[PDB]
């Protein structure tokens, strides 16, 4: 109940290293959706809803590795 | 495991719910949107 | 059509007509309604041209 | 108030319904099997 | 009676009440709760049309609209002190996503049959090609069956669970400590943003559900 | 630089971009149609109906 | 086709129409392309610049005062500029450097005449460049 | 028996490390699609379904890699 | 339980690691606002919350990385 | 023994990282396509059945790594 | 404790990688800012403020990370 | 020799890794195609061999790395 | 003191990599810089003192970084 506990944690660890992909997604999908409304402002009510299901879906992604990470830790 | 109390009985609320749904709430929408459309033409 | 006049007058529910009542008053509505559930096509020509949709999409 | 509107359940949804017979069935043969218990 | 049918038994509850109690008298008016629902029933009903819209739409709006109304009342249940994550297992989630991807396939090999295999090859990707194209897009399909309910069903058990850790975590927030000032209330700050972030992502995700949904239903009917 | 924000349109951008040569022009290249671009006797004059003819302005 | 045919044109005289050209410089507002011939089509706000174009002669250096550089399939090459430099004749210090300074002062005189008076003291700077 | 129990959890955790890659994926999609809206609004209606082809096989390779970690741990 | 604790240390300083997720998000978002409100200085009011939005989330996701580092440390 | 099934076991959860790469390259390509498709909507006959076979193949490239994995595990 | 205060090392070490994501953040943020300023001086005083916001945060999200390796340190 | 052994599937694992680079540059080979050909249709039947060559070439740097990890593995 | 001071060097190690983001934000601040002077030199002038205080800011985290490495080695 050491070695096994102590591998827990480190994969644990090497699992949350793969938020850093979700939070860089929901950032670029925000960017260019920041960059569509600004060349035009009348496609916002268009490029919203999309650019939010991309946040969700990266957010999800990076709730799955949240996910590894957790059955490593209860 | 603790699986034949939830998952069947799961379906079988979905089912139900997806039954009620349709066949109750949706109508009241649609007659809504009808009675407007006619009071409006 | 002085009739019709005089009732609408004061007997225009604008904002509390019963939806039942609108079915009691006129089965055709219910007739339409019926036909097209059982055909399938949920849809009703010409719905979004005068009402809004408001939509966060 | 409330009626009853005969909308089609199973003339157009019974893909869903046979696949969750399917997947009950599934599930109640594994229970058995798929527990290791 | 178990926690799972309790729970769902007072969610059918409260969601007819949502219905068919806020019509006093079923009026015209179509009050503010009345006209929530009747947005929400727009918005479903424009995924439908936009998603999977062409000829049969109309026909496939309904599941849509119950997925949509029963995720929508779990996730609203999911943020309350006591609210528990429906049992707790979330295996309910994967369950719904397999089912779906079982009814997809059947209604793809009922309208096409055998041109259903034809879906693996879009355009172009010649004899050289195909075998591996065909091999990726089963492989494709396959991840897209387990895609809803690891999903929906991860995010939820990963809120829930970030909410008890966080709430065991701070048990010292005036317990005993002496530096409890502002500083000491910053993870106070952060569970109530992480309350937020639940309540967002749950409704997004929900949409989310919704359009994958109907993307997959088109993806079914129509070969492209 | 700054011709449509600060600025007005393109047009004055190119127009004042021509005429910066025009006037810094040799004696030599100084002949009548340099002559005739330089010089500028339109008077911005809106109509009535239209713009209230405030006055003529120059252009 | 072989080769390049260019089309240049001013309001007081139009200098070539479909001659046989090389590489011409357009200096446009990222920066110039030396289109050797044929060439994918192309529309390209022009900035004041040199406008370098070969032929079987020489090397003639073009102080461009602005146009578009647009091109198509058929390799047409129709600038459609204002004001040349004919060679180096139009070349003059003093008449730049003073209408620079005395446009200096009023580059903040009111909104659109201050902001093209910069534009201009800029384009009399290129002059300067093209001075040599 | 430990050790392979430790090293099933680490090479748990390292397998979700490729999620990452599916979730900047999906972004970036969802990204190119926020611009291309931008610049032809008119052409959201026959872009959006292989969007959602391209999200479906960026999650795909990301579910490939929740699976290896799965079954490296079950 | 010395390996168990070490391995906890490890565990958390490498989760530590979404931080560098949550900085490169909140920029990206930053960069992308500056790039719309200096090609249009009018649509600020309406990008504003949105870029707001952006950097809540992605600091959000970096809160989630640290707050399991220091469930791995404390717990 | 038991060492070799433990770093067979970490090899796999190494190898399968692939699909991050995999995924970006869908994702890129996509991207381009996106952006080419939004710019010229009358290059799409001729645009699609290339990107169609890129992405796949790029996929494909994970999926060998994937393939590896697997080997390393069974 | 030997390997206790090792790993605990060992963590301080790696929990520095978090920085990597403030270099880079302030690098776009002001990469942006340049270009911003580029297209138009006028927009630089409304938007100064925000790029020194941006990289603050940036900044305080790299804090964070060596505020955890401090605690890995003492 | 058993230890030989783990450390050949470790380095089996840490080569397989080697294919994310060759995947994210037949990515942007393809995407820079795509966008080109989208730009002229007239330049396709020209470009078409040099982009399929420098694809073919990334093939064989990620063909060389899965090399190196079979004759590692076998 | 064998493995307490070889951790040391393993974090020290570790942390040295934080340089790698520091040169990247100084090299595309730089380049951004270089982009605006080219588009408007007028610009250059104000843009300078900015790309100063941009890289002096990123060197810092870089700073910091090898602060944290140098007290794991002495």
């Amino acid at each position: 109940m050491q070695l096994v506990l102590a591998a827990k944690y480190i994969g644990a660890g090497i699992s949350t290293i793969g938020l850093l992909g979700a939070g860089i997604g929901i950032a670029i999908v925000f960017a260019a959706l920041i960059n569509g409304v600004s060349r035009n402002p009348s496609i916002k009510d268009t490029v919203f809803p999309m650019a939010i299901l991309g946040f969700a879906l990266s957010e999800a992604t990076g709730l799955f590795c949240l996910m590894v990470s957790f059955l490593l830790l209860f | 495991f603790y699986f034949m109390n939830q998952l069947t009985y799961g379906f079988l609320l979905m089912i139900t719910l997806l039954i009620l749904f349709s066949q109750f709430f949706l109508p009241m929408i649609l007659r809504l949107y009808v009675s407007r459309l006619f009071i409006s033409k | 059509l002085q009739s019709t006049l005089d009732n609408i007058q004061s007997a225009r529910p604008f904002d509390e007509l019963t939806v039942d009542d609108l079915t009691k008053i006129k089965p055709e509505i219910d007739a339409k309604v019926e036909e097209m559930v059982k055909k399938g096509k949920w849809d009703v020509p010409g719905y979004k041209d005068r009402f809004g949709n408001l939509n966060v999409m | 108030m409330l009626k009853r509107f005969p909308t089609p359940i199973l003339k157009v949804y019974w893909p869903f319904f046979v696949a969750g017979a399917a997947v009950y069935y599934g599930m109640s043969k594994a229970a058995d099997l798929s527990s290791n218990t | 009676l178990t926690t799972f049918s309790l729970y769902t038994i007072i969610v059918l509850l409260v969601i007819t009440s949502l219905y068919t109690l806020t019509n006093n008298n079923n009026k015209i008016i179509g009050s503010r709760w009345l006209i929530s629902q009747e947005a929400i029933y727009d918005t479903i009903m424009n995924m439908t049309k936009g998603q999977i819209g062409g000829k049969n739409w109309g026909l496939y709006f309904p599941m849509i609209f119950t997925l949509f109304m029963f995720i929508f009342i779990a996730n609203l249940i999911s943020m309350i002190p006591y609210s528990f994550a429906l049992s707790a297992h979330l295996v309910f989630i994967i369950s719904l996503s397999i089912v779906i991807w079982l009814g997809n396939t059947i209604l793809g090999l009922y309208k096409h049959g055998w041109v259903f295999f034809s879906l693996f090859v879009p355009a172009g990707t010649p004899l050289p090609l195909v075998p591996l194209l065909v091999i990726i897009e089963t492989l494709s399909y396959f991840a897209r069956a387990i895609s809803l309910g690891l999903r929906l069903g991860s995010n939820i058990l990963a809120g829930h669970l970030l909410m008890v850790i966080l709430a065991g975590l701070t048990f010292n927030f005036m317990l005993i400590n002496l530096f409890t000032l502002v500083f000491g209330f910053v993870p106070l700050a952060m569970i109530l943003a992480i309350m937020m972030l639940e309540f967002a992502i749950g409704i997004i995700q929900g949409y989310v559900w919704a359009i994958l949904t109907a993307s997959y239903l088109k993806d079914a009917v129509y070969l492209h | 630089s700054a011709w449509r924000k600060a600025g007005i349109s393109y047009a004055a951008y190119l127009n004042v971009a021509a005429q910066a040569i025009r006037s810094s022009l040799k004696t030599e290249l100084q002949t009548a149609s340099v002559l005739n671009r330089s010089q500028t006797d339109a008077f911005y004059t809106q109509y009535k109906n239209g713009t209230a003819a405030s006055e003529p302005t120059p252009i | 086709s072989s080769g390049l045919k260019l089309q240049f044109a001013l309001p007081h005289e139009t200098l070539y129409s479909g001659s046989e050209v090389t590489q011409v410089n357009l200096p446009a507002k990222s920066g110039r392309i030396g289109v050797l011939a044929n060439h994918v089509p192309t529309v390209e706000q022009l900035l004041p610049g040199v406008v370098e174009v070969m032929e079987g002669s020489n090397s003639k250096k073009f102080f461009i005062s602005g146009g578009f550089a647009t091109v198509q399939p058929d390799s047409q090459l129709c600038v459609t500029a204002i004001e040349a430099f004919p060679l180096e004749s139009f070349s003059q210090e003093n008449i730049k450097n003073l209408l620079a300074e005395a446009k200096k002062n009023v580059s903040s005189s009111d909104a659109r005449e201050a902001a093209e008076a910069a534009i201009q003291v800029e384009v009399l700077e290129n002059l300067q460049s093209v001075l040599k």
